[PDB]
């Protein structure tokens, strides 16, 4: 569960780093829970540039950054209530940081936001993704 | 069928903001995936694209403004019945993990997006705050979707409908009001050149 929910994150973090030439750590390319949340989130990066540009410049991320900073910043996407589509912009929003810290050559960022996603995906939205179906729930939808 | 037939009004309100509404000069050329007619106020558009509608405002409304959208049927015989998508496309796999499959109008490109089934009206509405224009800009752009076609039999059927975008602030009290009409259709720069004639 704890464990499970921090294999998810990493595993999204690891190939979006991948996707670009920097390497970060049977059937797992194929895992449907995985392969269908990171095609969400490919589409994600694309239409909302824009309100992850600004949540970005709100989460003004320097190696002093605290957990409070990035909860704050996710914590307004959820304030309406809890959805697939903004799971998805939750994962993806940690990746384009996570792309933004090693371009800006903070490498060593990228376990600080890994931890706290799976911090705050344990903490608030674990009990909501179990209670609306699960992650099958959201492959069934594709989103 | 309307929640005890209360059809939300239609009046044209610009208020202390002087709010009025803006739009693309796209033409007609059958390439065209949203063009507005000025002369007949309308807006023809294709299934699930891209429609820009601005947002001109004299007097910059403060923050925690709103802007919602809702449709209603423009003959006066339909006014009371709520605008609904076709059961095929509610049904069908296009949900943006955002908007409930019920609602026709849509939002995209924003995060903030949020979507309102009424407990006394029944009628659907999506919501986005109010931004001031970027840099450069003078008015807001907001992109909408309607996700059914005008004809669509066993929703709209070919019945004409308008949009109303409203202006609201924090508590939902009304600052402003606009509206147009909308065809959904296929060609809607052979249909917008067709109605602007006869
Ligand atoms: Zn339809």
């Amino acid at each position: 569960p704890s464990q499970d929910n921090r294999e998810i994150v990493m595993k999204y973090i690891s190939y979006k780093l991948s996707q670009r030439g920097y390497e970060w750590d049977e059937g797992t390319e194929s895992e449907v829970v995985h392969q269908t949340l990171r095609q969400a989130g490919d589409d994600f990066s694309l239409r909302y540039r824009r309100d992850f540009a600004e949540m970005s410049s709100q989460l003004h991320l320097t190696p002093g950054t605290a957990y409070a900073s990035f909860a704050t910043v996710v914590e307004e996407l959820f304030r309406d209530g809890v959805n697939w589509g903004r799971i998805v912009a939750f994962f993806e929003f940690g990746g384009v940081m996570c792309v933004e810290s090693v371009n800006r050559e903070m490498s060593v960022l990228v376990d600080n936001i890994a931890a706290w996603m799976a911090t705050y995906l344990n903490d608030h939205l674990h009990t909501w993704i179990q209670d609306n179906g699960g992650w099958d729930a959201f492959v069934e939808l594709y989103g | 069928g309307s929640g005890g037939s209360s059809v939300p009004s239609q009046k044209t309100y610009q208020g202390s903001y002087g709010f009025r509404l803006g739009f693309l000069h796209s033409g007609t050329a059958k390439s065209v995936t949203c063009t507005y007619s000025p002369a007949l106020n309308k807006m023809f558009c294709q299934l699930a694209k891209t429609c820009p509608v601005q947002l001109w405002v004299d007097s910059t409304p403060p923050p925690g403004t709103r802007v919602r959208a809702m449709a209603i049927y423009k003959q006066s015989q339909h006014m009371t019945e709520v605008v609904r998508r076709c059961p095929h496309h509610e049904r069908c796999s296009d949900s943006d993990g955002l908007a409930p499959p019920q609602h026709l109008i849509r939002v995209e490109g924003n995060l903030r997006v949020e979507y309102l089934d009424d407990r006394n009206t029944f009628r659907h509405s999506v919501v986005v705050p109010y931004e001031p224009p970027e840099v450069g800009s003078d008015c807001t752009t907001i992109h909408y979707n309607y996700m059914c076609n005008s004809s669509c039999m066993g929703g709209m059927n070919r019945r004409p409908i308008l949009t109303i975008i409203t202006l609201e602030d924090s508590s939902g009290n009304l600052l402003g009001r606009n509206s147009f009409e909308v065809r959904v259709c296929a060609c809607p720069g052979r249909d917008r050149r067709t109605e602007e004639e006869n």
